[PDB]
């Protein structure tokens, strides 16, 4: 069930979207993403896994979350896999994508916001319910009020509309919770040469209760999450539980009813409470972000990941990918605090790769770290290896179009490009 | 008064006087019979270059903010208020 | 809780009397211009000027001729 999307209001898009249903297997639609419609493996998924609540972000906190999560996203391929709804944080995310994506220059980094979104919630699905393969289907947007159901997105580029099962109402959750276990086990490059596995990281924006299982369903497939301090919901719950250091029943229920005083049922509130409990159990998957603090989302997002490499082994092998992850953010300040204290071993055959990759890169910073953490250019440089470095040139820089040259000079005189 | 001069002599035809008078002929005749400069896009390209330059318009915004905070005398001030 | 109904004459107030930073803050808390913006909230605006500044007397100048060649003061 493929189809096109024409919206139709103050900006034209177009916007790609599939039908799917709760017993899909997650690879087909991995597979639909990355083939059918073109995008290539994430090197980053940021999950929103709030903002649907009545009460919203507060005006300066949603604009530092939506910049910080921008710049973060910007710097590689990354996916905001958010409820492709128009409404909320959700709105303001898809309008800051679709703002960056218009004024990028590079067309080979893309920010793609993609929208998992329940079929029972979309405002005019007949509409779309066309979706003739050669016309795309006219959707018109509309900004509803909170209500129960909503318009899609027009800034959302790619859609995946779940229909609701009839077992149970939460069809979207566990596809939304299968989707992002899927792409945590999948590679970043289109091969496994130069890739890592994809760095999936959830966002909690003022939580209702009714997503904590969800939450710990994730936690349970070990995923990093996200906390926003100034949220609202869940999330002030927990970042208040993080600043105490413990958790007890009465304690966390007590917090459950002053933060909810809506919710008033004994089972539903002690099941509550083992919920929060067992998600903070685990803590080293929890990370709380506190804009009035730090204001660098990359930054918590690097130090959650590595956080949750180091709680899962010590081995250096692991810490590669997060090492990998540091190197393309130019965070050699946080991969100093953080990989490079003491406890991980690394060898000189441990960094070639990485030191080639902050190499070609122009990452200095990281090339003066792993010269000093013993790579040895003596050993590591050779004159294939120069010869390599020099063919992965940039192709944008004047030393290319001069090398070009030479070799079409050498050609008409007349394995490797240069 | 080189941008003037351009201009002038972009919008001019191309050949000097005397032999104008052809130009001036031709130009008359197609008139009759019938730019790199002040272009017009299509939507979807002006669209696209409006956004362009709000997203560089924040950006430099954000710099001018940015070196402001890092001022000495912003530092300053935040220090002694902080200090006090 | 704020809506944009409720700014909608406070936003009038800040806008009348310069005051940029309130204007700032009204709209980052909802107050949508495209909404808010009317022609007849326009031309209110241009009438309740300062009578003190130098559009105020241009303004009367071009009034004045209009009224020699032939609700709101402007």
């Amino acid at each position: 069930r493929l189809g096109d999307i024409d919206f139709t209001g103050v900006s034209r898009t177009r916007g790609k979207f599939v039908r799917v249903t709760s017993s899909t297997d997650p690879a087909e639609i991995y597979q639909i993403l990355t083939k059918q419609w073109g995008l290539a493996p994430p090197h980053l998924v940021v999950a929103l896994m709030g903002g649907d609540e009545v009460a919203q972000l507060k005006p300066w906190l949603r604009d530092t979350l939506r910049k910080g999560l921008v710049k973060a996203a910007q710097s590689t391929g990354a996916w905001i896999l958010t409820s492709g709804l128009r409404f909320g944080i959700t709105k303001n995310l898809g309008q800051a994508v679709r703002d960056h994506s218009l004024a990028s220059t590079s067309p080979k980094v893309r920010v793609v916001a993609i929208g998992i979104a329940p079929w029972n919630m979309i405002q005019n699905r007949d509409l779309l319910l066309s979706a003739k393969p050669d016309h795309p289907a006219t959707y018109p947007t509309e900004d509803l009020p909170y209500g129960a159901v909503y318009s899609l997105d027009c800034n959302h580029s790619h859609f995946i509309l779940v229909d609701e099962d009839p077992k149970r109402p939460g069809a979207t959750g566990e596809m939304r919770v299968k989707m992002l276990k899927h792409i945590s086990l999948q590679r970043t490059g289109y091969g496994g040469t130069g890739s890592i596995e994809i760095p999936v990281l959830c966002l909690l924006v003022h939580g209702e209760p009714r997503i904590l299982q969800k939450m710990y369903k994730n936690i349970q497939n070990s995923i990093p999450w996200l906390i926003l301090a100034g949220s609202g919901g869940v999330a002030d719950i927990l970042v208040t539980l993080m600043d105490r250091g413990c958790w007890d029943a009465d304690i966390v229920q007590e917090l459950l009813i002053n933060t909810f005083p809506d919710g008033l049922h004994s089972t539903e509130i002690t099941s509550w409470t083992k919920l929060i409990q067992r998600i903070l159990d685990h803590g080293h998957l929890l990370t709380v972000h506190d804009p009035e603090q730090d204001s660098e989302l990359d930054t918590v997002i690097l130090k959650a990941l590595v956080k949750a490499c180091k709680s899962q082994s010590q081995e250096a092998q692991d810490f590669l990918d997060a090492l990998k992850l540091a190197v393309a953010w130019n965070r050699v300040d946080i991969a100093k605090s953080e990989i490079f204290s003491g406890d991980v071993q690394w060898s000189a055959q441990d960094l070639e790769e990485v030191m080639m990759e902050a190499l070609v890169n122009d990452k200095p910073d990281f090339v003066r770290l792993f010269v000093d953490n013993g790579v040895n250019i003596k050993q590591f440089l050779t004159y294939g290896r120069l010869q390599e470095l020099y063919c992965s040139v940039s192709e944008k820089n004047l030393l290319h179009t001069l090398l070009l040259k030479k070799n079409q000079e050498r050609q008409a005189q007349l394995k490797f490009r240069f | 008064q080189r941008y003037n001069l351009i201009v002038e002599y972009h919008s001019r035809p191309a050949l000097a006087p005397p032999f104008i008078i052809i130009s001036h002929i031709t130009q008359a005749l197609l008139s009759f019979i019938k730019d790199l400069l002040e272009r017009e896009l299509p939507s979807g390209l002006d669209q696209k270059l409006m956004t362009w330059e709000t997203v560089q318009k924040e950006n430099y915004l954000a710099k001018l903010e940015h070196e402001h905070r890092e001022s000495s005398g912003e530092r300053l001030r935040y220090t002694s208020s902080k200090v006090q």
